[PDB]
RNA sequence: UAGCUAGUAGGUGGGGUAACGGCUCACCUAGGCGACGAUCCCUAGCUGGUCUGAGAGGAUGACCAGCCACACUGGAACUGAGACACGGUCCAGACUCCUACGGGAGGCAGCAGUGGGGAAUAUUGCACAAUGGGCGCAAGCCUGAUGCAGCCAUGCCGCGUG
RNA sequence: CCCGCAGAAGAAGCACCGGCUAACUCCGUGCCAGCAGCCGCGGUAAUACGGAGGGUGCAAGCGUUAAUCGGAAUUACUGGG
């Protein structure tokens, strides 16, 4: 099995790794959120969602991230703001 | 072929002994006797009465151009 | 005919049974064919017929007939199988194929050449 | 350090699982058996599709003791488990391919190197 | 083969996926399915079609084509438009291989070929001429797909042996 | 594919032949040996066994075995008791 495929493994591992960071660096945000939620101040948790606002788009339009899970966490965490408005 | 035999059942020597006897002369005996011959056995008159059971059925059987 | 039932169950088409348990879609099979010996036919006829039991390469052990006026097994020399029934010896269901694997064709014969594998002689 | 009925393990991938200690080869009257020497052994527990079947008998080499072996220095080696790896009944020869567990750096007496050569570790 | 089932039946809410959903959890409700056959067991890839048959039907599914499924056994995930993947990787397992005995390598259900099994089934051939696919504005470049030759009367058809 | 050279030169076996089912006699072994899809043939004139000649059928194939359907209205809805 010699072939030049071998060098497709040793690139997707560096590419691996590098969405792992990318992956995690999300949900640590939503862990902030969440956060601000748990104790239920608004403006907190309005100034933790307005930080990783600009960081979700940044990761959509990187190709991590499709359209859609990034639409749908703008609306279930503001709707639920609202709710410890 | 060691044909190795106990005897307890006397209280004597001479009696053990003869028991021993029988139960090894014998036993040797009764060790070689074999089946002998005897086969097969062959039809006497079947070959005369399946005759008419052949003969019947032919001339019988006839019925058969149309 | 009270078709409220045949709906219930439906024509109940029999299976078609099998004339050769040898082995279906195989048309033939070999066997070392062991015990080489000969029997006598049925009520209506008279006669030697020549049989060997043979075990087959599925494991079964049939018992088969030995077609021809000479032979050449030793209870051993493995050989070829075929269906076919011989309606004379009670048990039978298979026919051997003289010019087979490890037995001879017939010696000194003229008609049917095609059958019992001898070579047409052209010398 | 192993004798009579000692139940062990088969290190090989030969068919075996639990065998039985018979009687400890070489010397007479001799009792125990060190970690590099032959028993005659029977199998008492096998594998359906084993080479080799339940209650046959034969020859087999032990290589992991719970005892141990000691070092010329003085160190020792005791393992958690007792195995063994059967031999040719006649030939010596190791039927067991696949060899699991770490084995004796003393082994190396060429009629075993055979199966240090397969051995995986030490 | 007579009762079967408990994320199992549904609702609310969080989460989750490209997207609906017990897809996944918390709580409440105790229901759902079953003689028009459930569950359980055995068997089998499906269809267009193919063989046969007056028809209705019975059998079959090699090959030409579409769909699904698998890649030594089983499990998993990443990358990526798309795989949770034949000729990638990691783990476990089984069976082989090399040795410098340290430490590594291997997956023909791809083309040929090999052993075995079996009643029985072929060359370890030539080339991208042709069609097609992959990168590029373009030129070229690659391909046992494919196009051909060989082995065999296996079948269909045709002719000859005056 | 087309054209020329050429000795009629280099090219035929297989099954069956009692009825079903086209197609026969003689000789040999004599319920022995053997044939057979089916019924059955064979005890010294065997058209069925073996050989020979002749005949019939098919053809670069011919027989045998295996498999499905049909015939089979022997699963009958078409179409049975």
């Amino acid at each position: 099995n010699i072939k030049s495929a071998k060098k497709r493994a040793i690139q997707s591992e560096k590419a691996r790794k590098h969405n792992a960071s990318r992956r995690s660096m999300m949900r640590t945000f939503i862990k902030k959120v969440y956060a601000a939620i748990e104790a239920g101040d608004k403006a907190a948790a309005q100034k933790a969602f307005n930080e990783m606002q600009p960081i979700v788009d940044r990761q959509a339009a990187k190709g991590l991230i499709h359209k859609n899970k990034a639409a749908r966490h703008k609306a279930n965490l503001t709707a639920q703001i609202n709710k410890l408005a | 072929g060691v044909i190795v035999i106990k005897a307890q059942e006397y209280r004597s020597q001479e009696l053990n002994r003869e028991a021993a006897l029988a139960r090894l002369v014998a036993m040797i005996k009764e060790l070689t006797t074999e089946k002998k011959a005897r086969r097969p056995t062959r039809p006497t008159r079947a070959s005369k009465e399946r005759r008419l059971a052949s003969k019947a059925q032919k001339s019988s059987v006839k019925a058969m151009r149309g | 005919a009270t078709v409220n039932q045949l709906v219930r169950k439906p024509r109940a088409r029999k299976v078609a049974k099998s004339n050769v348990p040898a082995l279906e879609a195989c048309p033939q099979k070999r066997g070392v064919c062991t015990r080489v010996y000969t029997t006598t036919p049925k009520k209506p006829n008279s006669a030697l017929r020549k049989v060997c039991r043979v075990r087959l390469t599925n494991g079964f052990e049939v018992t088969s007939y030995i077609g021809g006026e000479g032979h050449n097994l030793q209870e051993h020399s493995v050989i070829l199988i075929r269906g076919g029934r011989v309606k004379d010896l009670p048990g039978v269901r298979y026919h051997t194929v003289r010019g087979a694997l490890d037995c001879s064709g017939v010696k000194d014969r003229k008609q049917a050449r095609s059958k019992y594998g001898v070579k047409r002689p052209k010398a | 350090m192993i004798q009579e009925q000692t139940m062990l393990n088969v290190a090989d991938n030969s068919g075996a699982r639990r065998v039985m200690c018979i009687k400890v080869l070489g010397g007479s009257h001799r009792r125990y058996a060190g970690v590099g020497d032959i028993i005659k052994i029977t199998i008492k527990e096998a594998i359906p599709r084993g080479k080799v079947k339940k209650g046959d008998v034969l020859k087999a080499v032990v290589v992991r003791t719970k005892k141990g072996v000691r070092r010329p220095d003085g160190s020792v080696i005791r393992f958690d488990g007792n195995a063994c790896v059967l031999l040719n009944n006649n030939s010596e020869q190791p039927i067991g391919t696949r060899i699991f567990g770490p084995v004796t750096r003393e082994l190396r007496s060429e009629k075993f190197m055979k199966i240090i050569s397969l051995a995986p570790e030490v």
